[PDB]
């Protein structure tokens, strides 16, 4: 039995332009076991329409999932990805930086 | 170019919960085209790319029957492995299986694979000779003896060289408009001061397909690396992929740096200069 | 097209 902590990237499908419809992605990868919680956050509140890809895995057997939601960025709204997993002592929050 | 079909299967036991959770996905190259998810309402093999929808109802009934069968065999194997390892019934455990085949530009079989994992580690794998097995530990040696006695390698070889190739060849034809395209990366380069004296240079590759790509920063032509922050290649969510490479540079010298991009959709590699 | 998981060859 093993444990691997997830890697997290938070980013948009297309280059961000305020007022223009887009997709907000959270990509979690390299984790094991497959049980994971991923929420997308809008000014700290959990976005409800959030879908994910089907569970798949890499050559080393570690899992990956894309979580995503349609959003319209603005210059003041703050977005984030909140991730929990057995290997994380507390939920981990990664803020969306339009520059990565 | 060359092409690949891969199926990925995950069974996760959830004790006292429902039956094990079972998710199966199939890809051609980096394009997903089918899924089966036991926690979905469908209980059927479902399309995930348009060119597979032209498959007739006999296809969807066979793939669905086979996916259910794979689910059932995994359920049984979960209990078997629990016994081999003397693990308690209360813990959750995972079987993962990958298999598939590669063809070259001539459509001929090039590589085939079948590998099985337990709790995130190699369990048993077909070797590249498609005739013998590698067992990762003492428990898998039990399975290896059984599979040698039941001629499993020959059955897997027949599938990998046969129906795996036949299906891959058909999918490539039926979806040539998309599977056999490349989208070259669109490259951005962005400047991010860190102090009066340093700045990050970030080289972006966006909208590219297939996913394999190499991003290198070079100072005066010499491939940086060592201090080049590189992020894992990531899906855009529209079937294309993204990646970036970042290098911290002394303020004033940015114009000496160039970003190098190699991708199969590019006739020549690119060198972009700041 | 997936493989068949119904033979003795699939049982651990």
């Amino acid at each position: 039995m093993i444990q691997r902590t997830p890697k997290i990237q938070v980013y948009s499908r297309h280059p961000a332009e305020n007022g223009k419809s887009n997709f907000l992605n959270c990509y979690v990868s390299g984790f094991h076991p497959s049980d994971i919680e991923v929420d997308l956050l809008k000014n700290g509140e959990r976005i409800e329409k959030v879908e994910h890809s089907d569970l798949s895995f890499s050559k080393d057997w570690s899992f990956y999932l894309l979580y995503y939601t349609e959003f319209t960025p603005t210059e003041k709204d703050e977005y984030a990805c909140r991730v929990n997993h057995v290997t994380l002592s507390q939920p981990k929050i990664v803020k969306w930086d339009r520059d990565m | 170019g060359s092409h690949s079909m891969r199926y990925f299967f995950t069974s996760v036991s959830r004790p006292g919960r429902g039956e094990p959770r079972f998710i199966a996905v199939g890809y051609v190259d980096d394009t997903q085209f089918v899924r089966f998810d036991s926690d979905a309402a469908s209980q059927k093999m479902e399309p995930r790319a348009p060119w597979i929808e032209q498959e007739g109802p006999e296809y969807w009934d066979q793939e669905t029957r086979n996916m259910k069968a794979h689910s059932q065999t995994d359920r049984a194997n979960l209990g078997t492995l629990r016994g081999y390892y003397n693990q308690s019934e209360d813990g959750s455990h995972t079987i993962q299986i990958m298999y598939g085949c590669d063809v070259g530009p001539d459509g001929r079989f090039l590589r085939g694979y079948r590998q099985d994992a337990y709790d995130g580690k190699d369990y048993i794998a077909l070797n590249e000779d498609l005739r013998s097995w590698t067992a990762a530990d003492m428990a898998a040696q039990i399975t290896k003896r059984k599979w040698e006695a039941v001629h499993a390698a020959e059955q897997r070889r027949v599938y990998l060289e046969g129906r795996c190739v036949d299906g891959l060849r058909r999918y490539l034809e039926n979806g040539k408009e998309t599977l056999q395209r490349t989208d070259p990366p669109k490259t951005h380069m962005t400047h991010h001061p860190i102090s009066d004296h340093e700045a990050t240079l970030r080289c972006w590759a966006l909208g590219f397909y297939p996913a394999e790509i190499t991003l290198t920063w070079q100072r005066d032509g010499e491939d940086q690396t060592q201090d080049t922050e590189l992020v894992e290649t990531r899906p855009a969510g529209d079937g294309t992929f993204q990646k970036w490479a970042a290098v911290v540079v002394p303020s004033g010298e940015e114009q000496r740096y160039t970003c190098h991009v190699q991708h199969e959709g590019l006739p020549k590699p690119l060198t972009l200069r700041w | 097209e997936v493989d068949n998981a119904t033979r003795f060859a699939s049982v651990y």
